[PDB]
């Protein structure tokens, strides 16, 4: 019932449903079994670094990860999000955790979209970013472990009070105001997102990962979606 | 720093 | 009842509640009695544009309404919206008729919210532009009569058919996500609004006006609050 | 010709 | 000894040199022979809108050309502008006429540029946009014939009195300030530029046409580089 | 002479000229002799920020220093920069040392300047945004002993191959292109500057200071503007 | 309207 | 211990 498009950075490799056999990003269009991965040195205990673009123009997804002075996984794919999203969607972050586990600690977000219509110098944008966040994000649609506050921080699964993350969690943040991400009209549309991100793993063995994705509006984590499924798709078809 | 699995290889950088 | 912050551009002189004797430039704050006005040459007919701007450095709440080639009016207040508006609020624009009637015209609005808090560059953002009106702007909450979609423009109150306005009409449009206006630890709070309007009146007088408003979240149009009361307030205190 | 009404003030342009 | 890179708006088919038969949009490379064309509607008297993107993750240059309710040209070509250009160039407008003339009138011009290096949140940007030319543009570098100020426009080409182009013209307008357009520690670097035209032929027989170039700070017009070159190029190599 | 416009961040307090006794935040309209002041709580060793605002509606020049977590200073003074500085002016950063010293190092460095004239959304805008300093940047224009590069940053004054500041010292930067402060016909014209700094001293007390000014394109660093003279004044008049 | 010669063919717009 | 000399004022925080 959900149409989901999701960039992952996927810290687990569950070889047994396409995963290749190490860290990876990857893009996601309505399946957990990406369309192109790219391997990834994911750092534990280092803070990334998350871009995510695109434009109607060339319609290629397009995704860079990486962490200061280390090098950078990247990872692009030709797909029209025409056919692929509801005029109108919501954007947001999502993470889970299994029978291993590993903090996913967002730091900062931001996003910007863009669109030129039959009119010249005609556009309409949204833009918002995230730096600092507060216990009471009214902006923010949190969904199942979830939470603000925290050092400022988004935590998107359980962590303790001793910052020790626990295993089979799952979270979400959206953003609260729908988003217009492509019409007919348009002449060019456009856009990117960036977020900084800190994965640590105590017992030093990572999962699940974390991921941006794009959805219908009434989006909300599925069932059983912990572990593997990044809190995004049911099953692994 | 415990340093950590889950994560590729190649090129790298720490102490 | 709801919290109110308003700059309105009166266009009828209701002298027995407050008003000068002509169409006006004004800032109100929890009452239809502007605390500070101007005087100004409404130009029925023609687009216009109104600019509002507001920090929390010099706590001055100030506006600027002008058309092209014309003279411009001015208003400006001192206020500290920390001890006046809850942190989290909802902008929008508002409008009225009565007896006498004009179109309220939105041909684009902008808004810009930034907030540093005192660990620096730590600045959260919000940004949206809206330059075309889609029949179905799911961004935007409609209260009233508002409509949108008719030649790409919002339209606050009744139009006919033809285009003709219509008397006792109100409506608002309120940007869906919450905003937060103010922080406690926050060095510099800022925003800028701007939008075109266009006012074409039939009859003698044109009446009543648009306004910019910021309010509590879940705020809703007053029971016969049109004609003098903007659709912004239950009564002329 | 066409319009602002009961208009206001002062020197300005924008007919 | 210039270095050049332009999208050029080819309002004329010198099919001795390459040029296909018919309006066209294309890219090109250190010489006026394009990479890769695209066929264009080109739209005599009426104003149309272009716009270039480019960034290092794909290393893709793309353009969109359109007219309000026409369809859109648009034209890609892959290349790593790393090994084409020196780390600091300036970009700017060109256009020319020859034996046949058009007016080269640009009613407005954006530019967007960022580079984020090997630290988290560490982005250096550049904008600038005009929308009115002042008789005095003291930001902008004026090349040939190029004047501002006619109708708060920029005219790259002699036009007279009467509004009438004239043959055998050339002009350029570059932004003063060098621009930073890469660099190897840049993880993410990428610019979008956007400019209104109007071109318009009174005896209705367009040539030669407007291009967006990037150069080598110290570029200025190759001799008799009129008519077919675009102010661009010494010769058609 | 030169025309300058500046918000200083004054470390020494020479009395024997016009200064508070205590280290102070001021503006100075074309003399060293600040038209207004504000207690600084200068926090030698670590980095703080500098906000500076202007809008032409209220025509009040505002500035912001504050450290992380500790107390902001605010200084504010009404001029209408309109008939104190030429339409075209260029902006940088300037700083000093003498019989006292201490580092003047810049971490980054923001600007935004925009113009809209009387044709409305007619909007002219200049942004840059350095975070990064090249050991070769272009687009300043390095006066005195200023220097970029090192670790990234902008060092003002000398400073030796250990990082000890010396004294009789002087430097400036200008961003490279001319900025359009004002114009005759400009509805709201507004602009904010914004920069993070780094004053540490080894001796008795820091001296002399930071500014953020505003001047004629051609100007420069008056002879003995050292010491108590900023590197912006030629006497203390 | 003085049209125009140098624009290409297919899909357009106008009177 | 580090260091802000000379200094001023009143209820601050970053040492
Ligand atoms: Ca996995
Ligand atoms: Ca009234
Ligand atoms: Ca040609
Ligand atoms: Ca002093
Ligand atoms: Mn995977
Ligand atoms: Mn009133
Ligand atoms: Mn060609
Ligand atoms: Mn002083």
């Amino acid at each position: 019932a959900d149409t989901i498009v999701a960039v992952e950075l996927d810290t687990y490799p569950n070889t047994d449903i396409g995963d290749p056999s190490y860290p990876h990003i990857g893009i996601d269009i309505k399946s957990v079994r990406s369309k192109k991965t790219a391997k990834w040195n994911m750092q534990n205990g280092k803070v990334g670094t998350a871009h995510i673009i695109y434009n109607s123009v060339d319609k290629r997804l397009s995704a860079v990860v990486s962490y200061p002075n280390a090098d950078s996984a990247t990872v692009s794919y030709d797909v029209d999000l025409d056919n692929v999203l509801p005029e109108w969607v919501r954007v947001g972050l999502s993470a889970s955790t299994g029978l291993y586990k590993e903090t996913n600690t967002i730091l900062s977000w931001s996003f910007t979209s863009k669109l030129k219509s039959n009119s010249t110098h005609e556009t309409n944008a949204l833009h918002f970013m995230f730096n600092q966040f507060s216990k009471d994000q009214k902006d923010l649609i949190l969904q199942g472990d979830a939470t603000t506050g925290t050092d400022g921080n988004l935590e998107l699964t359980r962590v303790s009070s001793n910052g020790s993350p626990q295993g089979s969690s799952v979270g979400r943040a959206l953003f609260y105001a729908p988003v217009h991400i492509w019409e007919s009209s348009a002449v060019v549309a456009s856009f990117e997102a960036t977020f900084t991100f800190l994965i640590k793993s105590p017992d030093s063995h990572p999962a699940d990962g974390i991921a941006f994705f794009i959805s219908n509006i009434d989006s909300s984590i599925p069932s059983g979606s912990t572990g593997r499924l990044l809190g995004l798709f049911p099953d692994a078809n | 720093r415990v340093w950590y699995p889950y994560g590729s290889y190649l090129t790298a950088s720490g102490s």
